[PDB]
Parts: structure tokens; sequence; C-alpha cells
């Protein structure tokens, strides 16, 4: 029913995103300008870069994540960073004209701003499908943060030493979230709920599958790789 | 193993 400790890790990771998510989105004044070949790379590398930070920031107040190894922890944030961008951005995402709206129409992002990055339909085309499943979901924002949680914490990442603990962590999430849905989500929208959300992780493993083999042909040309920042250089791979 | 960036920001 929602014991004191699941009601006490949904108020940590409310205050931990709204200390990570800026809706006024004033920092992107900061980014290198858009400019609309890969005529909006350095602007989304930046975005990116500023994204991973704040992922970053998030994580470490997940209730047991500081529990973890340097060494899990760092395999855990370098192979979830990209899932859980995408994941953060739906709230900027507007099913109006399926765009990223960050404030103003220059931090306006669409399908042609991301092909001006160096991607292809292969990967975009899915990643508009899951901004739209995810909106379809209209998750309370404690689902919200409750699910990039869980999605930094995952046991089967490539890498992971103490899978036992990592997994520990997550299950204490994941019986927080399927508590809170059949407690304080009401029907028709709690229906299937929870195998949805867990729908949603496996989305991302195959989108960010997609980003890596992506990432790595843009960034294998020294040109390209020259237009990202240190930070995701170092995060998404050299 | 090896992520300074990563480490400084997670310490
Ligand atoms: C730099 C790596 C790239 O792959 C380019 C080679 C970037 S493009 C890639 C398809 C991508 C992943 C997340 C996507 C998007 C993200 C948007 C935001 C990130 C989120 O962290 C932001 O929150 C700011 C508050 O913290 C805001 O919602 C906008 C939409 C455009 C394309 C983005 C950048």
């Amino acid at each position: 029913k929602l014991s004191e400790e699941q009601q006490h890790i949904i108020a940590i990771l409310l205050d931990a995103h709204h200390k990570t998510y800026d809706p006024t989105y004033a920092d992107f004044r900061d980014f290198r300008p858009p400019v609309r070949p890969l005529s909006m790379l350095p602007h989304l590398a930046d975005l990116v870069s500023y994204s991973i930070q704040k992922v970053i920031g998030f994580a470490k107040m997940i209730p047991g994540f500081r529990d973890l190894t340097s060494d899990d922890q760092i395999v855990l944030l370098k192979s979830s960073a990209i899932e859980v961008i995408m994941l953060r951005s739906n709230q900027s995402f507007t099913m109006d004209d399926m765009s990223w709206d960050c404030g103003s129409q220059d931090y306006k992002y669409d399908v042609t701003d991301v092909s001006k990055a160096g991607h292809t339909l292969e990967l975009i085309e899915p990643l508009i499908k899951f901004q739209v499943g995810l909106k379809k979901l209209n998750l309370h924002e404690e689902e919200h943060v409750l699910l990039m949680a869980i999605c930094i914490v995952s046991p089967d990442r490539p890498g992971v030493q103490d899978a036992k603990l990592v997994e520990a962590i997550q299950d204490r999430l994941s019986n927080t979230l399927q508590t809170y849905i059949r407690c304080r989500h009401p029907p028709p929208g709690s229906h299937q709920l929870y195998a949805k959300m867990i729908q949603k992780l496996a989305d991302l493993r195959s989108l960010n599958e997609e980003h890596s083999k992506q990432y790595r042909s843009l960034s294998f040309q020294p040109e390209n790789s020259m237009k990202l920042t240190p930070l995701v250089l170092e995060v998404f791979g050299n | 193993k090896n992520h300074p960036m990563l480490m400084n920001l997670l310490k």
C-alpha cells in the first residue's frame, strides 16, 4: 500500500528531477548556435553534453546508487545516458507537431534538425514513435522519474560487476513503481501500465543500439568528432 | 576505467 519508504523514494526522485530539469531552458543560450551539412551537430552536441551532466546529477540522487562501486556507477551511466536523455526529452516533446519544443523557435527541434546532426530515418522514426508512445501513456511525473531511475540501475548492462547489488536497488525501485500505479493511478489509465513502461525500456535498448551505430559512424570521421564535446566523447566512447 | 570527467561529476 506504499510504505513510508516507497513514498520517501518517490519524493527523493521528484526533487532530484526538479533540480536537474529546468523547464525554462534558459541554459540553452550557452550552447553553440543552432544552424538550420551537419549544421545542427554543434548545437545538438552541446545540448546532449549538458543533458549528460544533468542525468549524472539525477543518478547520484537515486537511493542506493551511491552504494555501488565507482566502476559500476560509471558503467551504468555510460550505457544508459543516451536512453535517459531520450526519456527525459519526452517532457519537451510535443505531439502538436512531433517536435522537441524547448521554449522558443530557435530551440524547437524536429526531424530535419536531427537529420542535420548526421542521423538517418532508421533512428529518427522509431525515436519519434517512442516519444509518441511514451506521451500516450500520460505518465504521472512520479512514474516518469521512477522510470528514469529504473532505466539507470539496470543489472544486465554490459560490463556490470556487482549485478546482484544493482538488481537489488532496481527491484526496490520497481516495487515502488508497481505499487504506486496500483495505489495512485486510477483506471483506465493504469491498465497494464507497468508492463507498458517496461516495454518502453525495451524500446530504449533498441534505440540505444541504433544510436550507437550511427554515432560510431558519425564519430569515426575526425571532422565530426571534432564538433562534439569532451564529455560526449568520454561518455559515448572515443 | 579511465573516465576522468564522468568520475569527477560523480564524486
Ligand atoms: C550528440 C549526439 C547526437 O546523436 C548527434 C550525433 C545527438 S542527436 C540524437 C538523435 C538525440 C538524442 C536526444 C534527442 C533530443 C533531445 C532533447 C532534449 C534533451 C533533454 O535533456 C532536455 O532537457 C533540458 C532540461 O534538463 C530537453 O528536453 C531537450 C531531440 C533531438 C535529437 C537528440 C539530441
